RNA sequence: GAAAAGGAGUGGCUCUGACGGGGUCAGAACUGGAACGGACGCGGGGAUCCCGACUGUUUACUAGAAACACAGCGU
RNA sequence: GGGGGGCCCGGGGGCGGACCGCGCGUCCCCGGCCGCCCCUGAAAAGCCGGGGGGCCCGCGCGCCGUACCGACCGC
RNA sequence: ACCGGGAAGGGGCGUGCCCGCCCGUCGAACGGGGAGCCGGCGGAGACUCCGGCAGGCGCGGGCGGAGACGCGCCC
């Protein structure tokens, strides 16, 4: 049976720190606890080990990524643009 | 009875190299016996796992035969790593000469 | 399309005491049980630097064994061996044969080296640069 | 300290590796004091008899029961 | 494009319905050595050393080798599995054609 | 909020059931000045107003607070 | 998965050195996992392995501390 | 007296060659660190004595396996 209605994993904080901070942390902490898909392993086993460091627990690659998620939107866009600029440098 | 004992080392500050166990002696007495720390065994240079075949003893106290394995890169690579290196070398030779 | 394990093929050894060493398939064995094997004759020791200013130095050590084919890597190279004639069933578990077999294959390998035969076969593969 | 088979015991005797032998009665214990270790053998008296018939005269043996 | 990929779909389905095939690198190697493999078909994230030796073994076997244009998850889905598949080896084609 | 507020039981002895040698948990009859957490250990409670959000820090030797710090916010 | 094997494991047993069983629990060390961090949790002497290349019996182990005490600081 | 790399900064041996960029045998009686147990004896000492049993560091008179794996030095 469901145990809380809204607070989710922020129920560890009790009544402290106010509503806006707890609302921000629910999102942040869910993101940083999630399992991600290993871009090499093929499997969903990547977990965070430090702020920007992600390890695949199956194939054991280590990767550099975001603070609280494996990929970031700026990096997605930058990688796409750099790939396009390379391809334009191939005649 | 009373089985309480006093410290065996120079000082009583209980660090990780000053740990004892207790044992009964032939003279009916409770004695303290030091518990040495156990050194790790060598690990793979490529993947960092324990090398198979070497006991967890400092190599100064092992005979030469006991400190080695019988394969090229015997104590340095685990064998999967050796296989991978052989394949890399040969196939890269094949793809660098004759296209 | 076509099988590769044939009795003149040169392979690289992958596991065991002779890993990363070149050998030739003396024979192929059927697949009944325990898998797939092959009689294999290989080089355990190559000769070494000989300046002008020597028998021990220029001797050649071989080995014959039955090996799992899953522990082999075939090649393009090939050696037209003369060892099929030498009886390949007395090689195994008949040690009295096998030591003399090694002797009579050592002589021939050193001979091929003297006539400068099979440059690819008698050279060393570079590992872990 | 360690235990020994009788033929190795006679090797030790015949190459002068022992300094003193002791017979202990109780199955008889034969105790051999060498440079490195004290070796022990356990034999019935019947076999102790022949081992001492074969005992070395360059070898001090001493008896013991009490 | 769409015509060609839907043909690839139809032929993979036909092979797995009525035909002989193997899923996995170890079986792929054993069959390529024997020369029983009509076709070999890989994924785009196959480990590069494994890919190198497969391509070399296939050049000696004259066995054709192709690339699926999707991850090992995609190849697992396409042959009808819930697990990742790096190499699919097709041994007999049954009611398919292997015109790809 | 909350142990909110408020109620009821609890000893000894003779038995019974449940869990795979081991205690726990549940139930019944009898009995004692109308007694039973029998010493020991161990929250009094509630309706409100002012100040500071909170845990923390401080005038060693007359001030522990509404003072300082704090996460957050802004220049 | 199943069948057969290899290596490590501060431990246990038998023989040496040299009375018999059965239990709940406590302390200490060890093991495999799992969780946490805008915190990620010393260094060196010394000893050893790999690749490439060139080539049993005797004797000894120096210097310094070592008694006792909450007998210490607060006249 | 305070402050500090930009200095032609030392070794192997065996002649004569060869290698070389530039600090401290200061700083821990809890960190690292080869190797000790039992029994006994004295008014006052013991992991130190005595007896017994060990351990460490020194000095002198190329093969097996299918495989995982098993069984002298110097740069
Ligand atoms: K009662
Ligand atoms: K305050
Ligand atoms: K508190
Ligand atoms: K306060
Ligand atoms: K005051
Ligand atoms: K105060
Ligand atoms: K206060
Ligand atoms: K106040
Ligand atoms: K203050
Ligand atoms: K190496
Ligand atoms: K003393
Ligand atoms: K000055
Ligand atoms: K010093
Ligand atoms: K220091
Ligand atoms: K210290
Ligand atoms: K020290
Ligand atoms: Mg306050
Ligand atoms: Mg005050
Ligand atoms: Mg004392
Ligand atoms: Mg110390
Ligand atoms: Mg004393």
């Amino acid at each position: 049976a469901k145990r809380t209605k809204k607070v989710g994993l922020t129920g560890k904080y009790g009544t402290r720190y106010g509503r806006a901070a707890r609302k921000q942390l629910l999102k942040i902490e869910t993101s940083q606890k999630a399992k991600y898909t290993c871009p090499f392993c093929a499997k969903d086993k990547v977990r965070r080990t430090a702020c920007g460091i992600w390890t695949c627990r199956s194939c054991s690659k280590t990767m550099a990524g975001g603070a609280y998620s494996l990929h970031t939107e700026p990096a997605n866009a930058a990688r796409a643009t750099i790939r396009r600029l390379r391809l334009a440098r191939e005649d | 009875a009373d089985c309480r004992v006093t410290c065996r080392f120079h000082s009583t500050y209980r660090t990780r190299s000053k740990i004892v166990r207790y044992k009964r002696t032939p003279g009916n007495r409770l004695t303290s016996l030091r518990v040495k720390k156990l050194p790790n065994a060598p690990h793979c240079a490529e993947t960092g796992k324990q090398i198979h075949g070497i006991p967890r003893v400092i190599p100064q106290h092992l005979t030469r035969q006991q400190r080695k394995v019988s394969r090229p890169y015997g104590g340095k690579l685990c064998g999967s790593a050796l296989r991978a290196h052989i394949l890399e070398s040969f196939l890269n030779e094949e793809n660098q000469a004759l296209r | 399309s076509q099988p590769i394990i044939k009795p003149g093929l040169v392979c690289i050894v992958l596991q065991g005491r002779h890993a990363g060493k070149k050998a030739v398939i003396v024979e192929a064995l059927p697949h009944n049980e325990r898998g797939s094997y092959a009689i294999v004759a290989g080089i355990a020791a190559l000769p070494r630097r000989i300046t002008n200013s020597a028998v021990c130095r220029g001797r050649v050590r071989s080995f014959v064994k039955c090996m799992n084919v899953n522990h082999l890597m075939p090649t393009s190279c090939r050696l037209e061996n003369n060892y099929k004639d030498f009886i390949s069933t007395q090689t195994v578990a008949d040690v009295t044969k096998r030591r003399e077999i090694i002797e009579t294959v050592n002589k021939d390998f050193q001979r091929r080296i003297l006539e400068h035969r099979d440059t690819w076969f008698f050279t060393k593969l570079p590992i872990d640069a | 300290p360690n235990t020994i088979t009788e033929e190795n015991l006679m090797k030790m005797i015949a190459d002068g590796r022992g300094k003193k032998l002791v017979v202990k009665s109780c199955k008889v214990k034969l105790k051999l004091r060498t440079a490195k270790y004290l070796y022990t053998l356990t034999v019935p008296n019947a076999d102790d008899a022949k081992s001492i018939v074969k005992g070395c005269k360059d070898k001090v043996e001493v008896q013991y029961v009490n | 494009t769409k015509k060609a990929q839907d043909s690839i779909s139809l032929t993979l389905t036909l092979v797995v319905k009525s035909g002989k095939y193997t899923l996995g690198t170890d079986q792929a190697i054993r069959n390529i050595r024997d020369g029983k493999a009509q076709l070999v078909f890989m994924a785009n994230n196959c480990p590069p050393l494994v890919k190198s030796q497969v391509d070399y073994l296939c050049h000696l076997s004259k066995t054709p080798v192709r690339v699926f244009a999707g991850s090992s998850r995609e190849l697992g889905i396409a042959v009808g599995r819930q697990f990742n598949v790096s190499i699919m080896t097709i041994l007999e084609a049954g009611d398919a054609d292997l015109t790809s």
